[PDB]
Formats: structure tokens, C-alpha cells, sequence
């Protein structure tokens, strides 16, 4: 909790510092009135008419000259629009992809968690919050990320009794001179036991084995009830 | 004292991972990390 | 991703006349418009090369003791012999590709396009630096499994990373290691399959020829479209200015300028849904490095067709080649 | 069976008390009722 909380400050902070943490949604704004603007100064053109203005032309000549006119206005201002149109068509294309992953985004992230890696940010993903921005989406991913690791010896199996021994779930380590399974991403190490481990095949086929003892917690509870069965014995003599 | 430097790029910090046949890293502890991501809808 | 181009829209359309020149300016932005796309266009092709690529912040290396439990590498890691660090089979993968204007220092069909103010940058990103940090994907992969994704680079041996992913697609980890001498002939032998394969055939690389022969075709239509009259009484620029005084000049001087700029808005247009498809390609690619690379997918048929296990990069000339590892 | 164990009850927020069943120990007390029923007829 104490890591969470902290991790939300520090988004706060940086978006009070930086100005370029929203550059993506920026460009699409600044995109959007840069194409607007390229398609106003474009009245400005003359594309060959005596001007770029339209009343100026029908003030100055008398029908027949101005259509020679205004018909060279009317083609360049068309291919302008056109222009504008097929770019705006194109970054439609792009805006959508981003949009179809912000939906998905949305489905495997927010509404579930995602085993996908990276998919929901740089770490084992845990949850993200959505939060709205002007034409866009943040989404805030909340990730694991292992953090202090430690050199073990390591082994594929257990060698007990003739017969190997693999974990049901984590794998074998040894800090040196006792062995231990722990969960493979935090460690937390437990005695080699038949509850925490399987059994497969005799040790001859395991290349990089090693041998060690396998508890049974089954066994000293029949032997204390042996102690038990002792003592009723000795004392009914 | 400022002035434009040029330069061939890095690709990152050098890094050789300690392997061996037998050794494993095993996390201790973690961060929980909270991560912005940013999308045109 | 693919070639980056620039063109200079006046020497395109007016090549050394300052005659036409002042006639363009009567068509306004639409010159510094194209610029502007084929700019936005060559900045993507970085974008798309940096985030396919770039998914580690560490560049890893390999240990010199090759013991990976019988599992043989050597012919997707590095070759220290080769004046670039490229692999044995990326530099297979080098030579199927038939590249065309790279654009490293020009002093021919290259030729005819570049003296037509048609010219080609260079990718940010060299061919060394793509396989180095290919090579730090694969050595991250071949050391430390999926971790060097998620966070550090956590060392763990290679037959117990195998049984890590053995168990992500439901077969007990035992089968592994009982079965461990096997699996490794196994893949070695479909590695040297993959030499043989490109080796064998052209077509397996059709994928990125086919975007080196778009680019080639669409600089080569822009470039015919200079013979092209579009009604002038010719389509040489010189001959109209020597032939004809101005006001009669200017009429057929007019005639190139709109056929030109149309080829231009034509070549752009083209240009920028190709670049869409390219930018497609290269978040799928990105995706499959993520999944694929530094990770396992449980995500059917995403990973090639089989259970994934894992997957090895191999850059290629303009893409990238996943070597998917999969148990059937 | 369906339980596994970590710690002591002091670290988490929340612990509620109550019985944690063994199927290991009524085997081992029927098992002890016949071990006194062989007692105490070998009396
Ligand atoms: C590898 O991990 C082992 C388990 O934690 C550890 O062995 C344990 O070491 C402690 C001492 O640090 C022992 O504690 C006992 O020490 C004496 C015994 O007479 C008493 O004064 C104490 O009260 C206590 O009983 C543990 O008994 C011992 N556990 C076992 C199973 O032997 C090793 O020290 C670790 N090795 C390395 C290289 O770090
Ligand atoms: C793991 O534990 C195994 C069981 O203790 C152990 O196997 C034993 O290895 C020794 C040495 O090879 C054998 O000793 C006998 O070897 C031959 C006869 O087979 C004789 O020439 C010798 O004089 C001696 O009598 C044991 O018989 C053998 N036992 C079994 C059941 O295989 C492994 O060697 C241990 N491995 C490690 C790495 O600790
Ligand atoms: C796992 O990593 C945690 C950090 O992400 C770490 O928490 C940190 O614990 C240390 C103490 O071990 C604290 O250090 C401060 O301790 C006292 C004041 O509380 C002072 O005497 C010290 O000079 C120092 O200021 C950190 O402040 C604390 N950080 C947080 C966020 O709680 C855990 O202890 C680590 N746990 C394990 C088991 O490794
Ligand atoms: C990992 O796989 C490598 C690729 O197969 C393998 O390299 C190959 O090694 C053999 C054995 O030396 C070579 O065979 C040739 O060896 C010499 C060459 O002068 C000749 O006397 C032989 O007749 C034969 O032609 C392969 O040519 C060689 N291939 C390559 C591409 O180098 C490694 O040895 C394998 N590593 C391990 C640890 O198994
Ligand atoms: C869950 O079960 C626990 C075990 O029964 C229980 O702990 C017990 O709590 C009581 C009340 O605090 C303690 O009673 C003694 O407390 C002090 C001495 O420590 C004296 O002042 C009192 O007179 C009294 O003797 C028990 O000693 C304590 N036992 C243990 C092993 O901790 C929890 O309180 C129960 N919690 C719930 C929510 O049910
Ligand atoms: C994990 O261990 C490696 C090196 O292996 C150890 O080498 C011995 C000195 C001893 O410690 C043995 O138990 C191991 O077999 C560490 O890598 C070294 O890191 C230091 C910097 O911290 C560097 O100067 C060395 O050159 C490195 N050596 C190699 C071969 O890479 C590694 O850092 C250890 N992991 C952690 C988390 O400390
Ligand atoms: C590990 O490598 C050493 C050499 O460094 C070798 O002696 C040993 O037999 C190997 N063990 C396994 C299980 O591969
Ligand atoms: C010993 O046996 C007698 C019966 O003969 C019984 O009453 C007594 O409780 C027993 N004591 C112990 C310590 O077993
Ligand atoms: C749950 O909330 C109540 C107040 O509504 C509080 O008394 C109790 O201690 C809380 N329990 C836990 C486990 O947080
Ligand atoms: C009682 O003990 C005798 C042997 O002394 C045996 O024959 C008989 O079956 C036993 N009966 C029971 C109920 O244990």
C-alpha cells in the first residue's frame, strides 16, 4: 500500500513538471489545426488567375473573361480540399488503430489483468486505472517489478531414496549447504518435502541432479505414535 | 562552455548476466511501480 | 520499416529554372504540404525500428562457457569473425534481400533518381545497432528467460527455463529433464533446417522484398512521369525556356508545373498508405518482440503454429525474422 | 487439503479464528481406538 500510494505521487509530480509527457496527444491536436490552417492559407493562392480573390476577379471582368479566371481558383481550391481530405482520412486511419488499442487496452487491463508481457506496462502487470484526457485516454498500469535478487545454487531435481524429486510449483535452491524450494518470483523458502514436491523416474536420467533428504510429514507423526504405542506397551508389562 | 557535441549513439548500459549451469537469481523483495501510458482515442 | 525519402519539390517540378520557380509560388503550400508528409513519414520509420527493436534499456551478451544444456546456439548468436556482429543466420538473411539505395554517400537507376531532387536518408538506427540490440533480446532470452522483460535480468540454467515453459503449456516439467538430450538434438536439428531453408529457396523472404520493390517502383513511376508532356509542347523544361519568349512559355511552363505536382500528390498519397501498412506491420512485430521474445504466449497461433516455448529475433533488411520455437 | 500455511497470526490484517481440519487425525485416533481395543482385550 505504502509503494502504491507513493508510485501515484510521483505521477502527480511528474505531470506538474514535465510539459512533454502528453507530446502523443499533442500532435494530434496540433495535427488537426495545422492541416485546418494549411487549408486557410491556401485562399491566399492565386494558381495562376490575375487574383487570389474571388469578388476581385468578378468586380474587374465581364463574364466570359472572369470564367477563365474564376476556373483556375475553382480547380486549385478543389485539389486543396482533396488534399485535405485525403490526409484527414489517413491520420482518421491512425487515430483508429490507437483507438481500437485503447479499447482493448481498456478490456484486458482495466476490466481484467493481462498475462500478456508489456502489454499493460514494463512489469508483471497487476491492475491499471483509466483516467480521461482531451482526445485521448491515460491509463495508469499498477505492476510488480522484482526488485533485490539474490545468487542461489540450483538444481533440476532431488535425489532421496533411488527416485528423483521435482517441485509441484517454484523450484530448488540452496544458500550453500541446505536446500530449500521457493516460489520462482519472491523468495520465500520452504523445507523439501512430498507436499512440496512430485516424484518421476530414478535419479540416473536427470542430467545435474543432486542428492539431498526429502521430509515425509507423514513419518514423525507415526513415529510419536509409536513413542504412544511404546508406552502403552511398557507400562501394561 | 556549452556547445553541440555529435556523437555514435549508445544502446544501452553494458551488461553481462552472470549464468551458469547451476545458479539462479531469486528476488528478495519488490516495487510496486505505477506507470502512465497515453493514447489518442 | 521502410526507405526513407525526401524530395525536393521544386527541383522535382522546376529543376533549376527560376522561370517555373515563380509560377510554383503561385500554387502556394502544396510544395512545403509534401515536404511535410514525407518528413512525418521518415520520422515513423525510427518510431517504428526503435520500438520494435529497442525493448531493452541493457545491452546483454552471452558468456564465454556456451552451457546450455546441450541446446546449440551458435548459429543465431554473434560471429566475432564478421566486420559487423552480425549472426550466421542473419547474415544469410542479408543477402536474400537484394537492397536498392541505401543512401551511404553518393560521389545507374540510384543515380538517375538522386539527380532528380529525389533523395534517401539514412535510418537512424545502423545495421550494427539493430543486431546489437538483437543480440541483447537473444542473450537476455538464452540467460535469463523471461525476467530481463518484466525487470533485472535474473540469471537461471537453460534446461530449467525450458522446464519453466514446459510447464506453460501443461506438460510436467519431468519431461524435460527426463527427456532433455532429445529435446535438444531436436532443436538443433530445426535451427539447421532454418539455414537449409534459406539457403534452398528465394520466396521465404517475399515479405520484405516485396516492400524494397514498392519503394524502387514508386521512386521509378515518379521519376517516368518527367517524360511525360501532360500537353506542353515538350517535357523538357529547357527546351519551352529556350523555344518560346515568356507570356507563351508561361502557358506551357504551366502544363508541367499541374502534371508534376499532381505526380507528387500522387507518389505522397501512395506513399503515406504504404507507410500506414508499414507502421502496421511494425506494431504487430513490437507486439510479437514483447510476447514472443521477452515472454511466452499462451495466445494460439500468435507465436508460430505449435505450443510456444519460446522465440529467437534475427534482424532483416528493412523487418525483422522471429525464429518461434514451439512444442507439437 | 484445500489450506496452506505461512507465519505466525500477528502480520495480517484481518485473520479471523476459527478450526483448521486435519483428515490425517481421526485416521490416527480410529487407529487409536483399535490399538486400545487390542489393549484391552490382551489384558
Ligand atoms: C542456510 O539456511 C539454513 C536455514 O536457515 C541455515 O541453517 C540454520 O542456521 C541457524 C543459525 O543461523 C540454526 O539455528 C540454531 O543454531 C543453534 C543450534 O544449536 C542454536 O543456538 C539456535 O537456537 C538454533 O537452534 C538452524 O538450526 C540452522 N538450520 C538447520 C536446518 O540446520 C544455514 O546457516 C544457512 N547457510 C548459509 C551458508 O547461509
Ligand atoms: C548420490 O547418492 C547415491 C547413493 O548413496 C550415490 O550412489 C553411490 O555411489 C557410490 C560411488 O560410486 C557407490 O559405491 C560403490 O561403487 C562400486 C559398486 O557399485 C564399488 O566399486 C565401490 O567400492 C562402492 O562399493 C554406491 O554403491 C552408489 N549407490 C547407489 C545406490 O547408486 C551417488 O554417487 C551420490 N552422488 C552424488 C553426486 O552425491
Ligand atoms: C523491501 O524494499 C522496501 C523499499 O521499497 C524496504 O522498505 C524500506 O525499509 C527501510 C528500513 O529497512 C526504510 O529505511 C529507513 O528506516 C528508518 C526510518 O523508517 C531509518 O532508521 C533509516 O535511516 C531509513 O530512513 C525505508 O524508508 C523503507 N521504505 C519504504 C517505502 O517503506 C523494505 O524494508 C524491504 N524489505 C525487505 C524484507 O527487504
Ligand atoms: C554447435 O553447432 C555448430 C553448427 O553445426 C557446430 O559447428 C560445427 O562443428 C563441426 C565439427 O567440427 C564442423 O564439421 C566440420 O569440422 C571440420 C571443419 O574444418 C572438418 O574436419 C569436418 O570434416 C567438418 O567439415 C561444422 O562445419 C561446424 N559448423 C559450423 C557452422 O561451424 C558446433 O561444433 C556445435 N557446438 C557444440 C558445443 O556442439
Ligand atoms: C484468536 O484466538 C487467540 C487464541 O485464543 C486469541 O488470543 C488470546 O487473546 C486473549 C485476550 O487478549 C489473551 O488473554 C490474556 O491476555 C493478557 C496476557 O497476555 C492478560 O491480561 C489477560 O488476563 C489474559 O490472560 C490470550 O493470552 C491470547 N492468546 C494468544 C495465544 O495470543 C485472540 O485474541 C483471538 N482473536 C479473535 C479476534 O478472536
Ligand atoms: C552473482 O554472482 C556473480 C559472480 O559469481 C560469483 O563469483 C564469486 C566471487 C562468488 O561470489 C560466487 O558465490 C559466485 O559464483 C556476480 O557477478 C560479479 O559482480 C561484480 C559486481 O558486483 C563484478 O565485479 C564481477 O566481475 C561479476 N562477475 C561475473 C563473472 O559476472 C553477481 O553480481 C552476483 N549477483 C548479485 C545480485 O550480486
Ligand atoms: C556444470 O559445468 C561444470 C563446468 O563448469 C561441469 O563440471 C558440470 O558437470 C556441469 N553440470 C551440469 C549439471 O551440467
Ligand atoms: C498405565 O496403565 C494403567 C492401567 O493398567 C492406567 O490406569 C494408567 O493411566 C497408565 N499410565 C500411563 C502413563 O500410561
Ligand atoms: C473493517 O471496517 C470496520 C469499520 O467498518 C473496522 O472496525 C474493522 O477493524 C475493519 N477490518 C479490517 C480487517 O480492516
Ligand atoms: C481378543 O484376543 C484373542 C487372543 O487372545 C483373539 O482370539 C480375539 O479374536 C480377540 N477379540 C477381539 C474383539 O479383539
Amino acid at each position: 500500500a505504502n509503494q502504491f500510494n507513493s508510485a501515484i505521487g510521483k505521477i502527480q509530480d511528474s505531470l506538474s513538471s514535465t510539459a512533454s509527457a502528453l507530446g502523443k496527444l499533442q500532435n494530434v491536436v496540433n495535427q488537426n489545426a495545422q492541416a485546418l490552417n494549411t487549408l486557410v492559407k491556401q485562399l491566399s493562392s492565386n494558381f495562376g488567375a490575375i487574383s487570389s480573390v474571388l469578388n476581385d476577379i468578378l468586380s474587374r471582368l465581364d463574364k466570359v473573361e472572369a470564367e477563365v479566371q474564376i476556373d483556375r481558383l475553382i480547380t486549385g481550391r478543389l485539389q486543396s480540399l482533396q488534399t485535405y481530405v485525403t490526409q484527414q482520412l489517413i491520420r482518421a486511419a491512425e487515430i483508429r488503430a490507437s483507438a481500437n488499442l485503447a479499447a482493448t487496452k481498456m478490456s484486458e487491463c482495466v476490466l481484467g489483468q493481462s498475462k500478456r508481457v508489456d502489454f499493460c506496462g514494463k512489469g508483471y502487470h497487476l491492475m491499471s486505472f483509466p483516467q480521461s484526457a482531451p482526445h485521448g485516454v491515460v491509463f495508469l498500469h499498477v505492476t510488480y517489478v522484482p526488485a533485490q535478487e539474490k545468487n542461489f545454487t540450483t538444481a533440476p531435481a532431488i535425489c532421496h531414496d533411488g527416485k528423483a524429486h521435482f517441485p509441484r510449483e517454484g523450484v530448488f535452491v540452496s544458500n550453500g549447504t541446505h536446500w530449500f524450494v521457493t516460489q520462482r518470483n519472491f523468495y520465500e523458502p520452504q523445507i523439501i518435502t512430498t507436499d512440496n514436491t512430485f516424484v518421476s523416474g530414478n535419479c540416473d536420467v536427470v542430467i545435474g541432479i543432486v542428492n539431498n533428504t526429502v521430509y515425509d510429514p507423514l513419518q514423525p507423526e507415526l513415529d510419536s505414535f509409536k513413542e504412544e504405542l511404546d508406552k502403552y506397551f511398557k507400562n501394561h508389562t | 562552455s556549452q556547445s553541440i557535441i555529435a556523437y555514435t549513439m549508445s544502446l544501452g548500459a553494458e551488461n553481462s548476466v552472470a549464468y551458469s549451469n547451476n545458479s539462479i537469481a531469486i528476488p528478495t523483495n519488490f516495487t510496486i511501480s505505477v506507470t502512465t501510458e497515453i493514447l489518442p482515442v | 520499416s521502410m526507405t526513407k525519402t525526401s524530395v525536393d519539390c521544386t527541383m522535382y517540378i522546376c529543376g533549376d529554372s527560376t522561370e517555373c520557380s515563380n509560377l510554383l509560388l503561385q500554387y502556394g503550400s502544396f510544395c512545403t504540404q509534401l515536404n511535410r508528409a514525407l518528413t512525418g513519414i521518415a520520422v515513423e520509420q525510427d518510431k517504428n525500428t526503435q520500438e520494435v527493436f529497442a525493448q531493452v534499456k541493457q545491452i546483454y551478451k552471452t558468456p564465454p562457457i556456451k552451457d546450455f544444456g546441450g541446446f546449440n546456439f551458435s548459429q543465431i548468436l554473434p560471429d566475432p569473425s564478421k566486420p559487423s556482429k552480425r549472426s550466421f543466420i542473419e547474415d544469410l538473411l542479408f543477402n536474400k534481400v537484394t537492397l536498392a539505395d541505401a543512401g551511404f554517400i553518393k560521389q545507374d537507376l540510384i543515380c538517375a533518381q538522386k539527380f532528380n531532387g529525389l533523395t534517401v536518408l539514412p535510418p537512424l538506427l545502423t545495421d550494427e545497432m539493430i543486431a546489437q540490440y538483437t543480440s541483447a533480446l537473444l542473450a537476455g532470452t538464452i540467460t535469463s528467460g523471461w525476467t530481463f522483460g518484466a525487470g533485472a535480468a535474473l540469471q537461471i540454467p537453460f534446461a530449467m527455463q525450458m522446464a519453466y515453459r514446459f510447464n506453460g503449456i501443461g506438460v510436467t516439467q519431468n519431461v524435460l529433464y527426463e527427456n532433455q538430450k532429445l529435446i535438444a538434438n531436436q532443436f538443433n536439428s530445426a535451427i539447421g533446417k532454418i539455414q537449409d531453408s534459406l539457403s534452398s529457396t528465394a520466396s521465404a523472404l517475399g515479405k520484405l522484398q516485396n516492400v524494397v520493390n514498392q519503394n524502387a517502383q514508386a521512386l521509378n513511376t515518379l521519376v517516368k512521369q518527367l517524360s511525360s508532356n501532360f500537353g506542353a509542347i515538350s517535357s523538357v523544361l529547357n527546351d519551352i525556356l529556350s523555344r518560346l519568349d515568356k507570356v507563351e512559355a508561361e502557358v506551357q511552363i504551366d502544363r508541367l508545373i499541374t502534371g508534376r505536382l499532381q505526380s507528387l500528390q500522387t507518389y505522397v498519397t501512395q506513399q503515406l498508405i504504404r507507410a500506414a501498412e508499414i507502421r502496421a506491420s511494425a506494431n504487430l512485430a513490437a507486439t510479437k518482440m514483447s510476447e514472443c521474445v521477452l515472454g511466452q504466449s499462451k495466445r494460439v497461433d500468435f507465436c508460430g503454429k505449435g505450443y510456444h516455448l519460446m522465440s529467437f529475433p534475427q534482424s532483416a533488411p528493412h523487418g525483422v525474422v522471429f525464429l518461434h520455437v514451439t512444442y507439437v
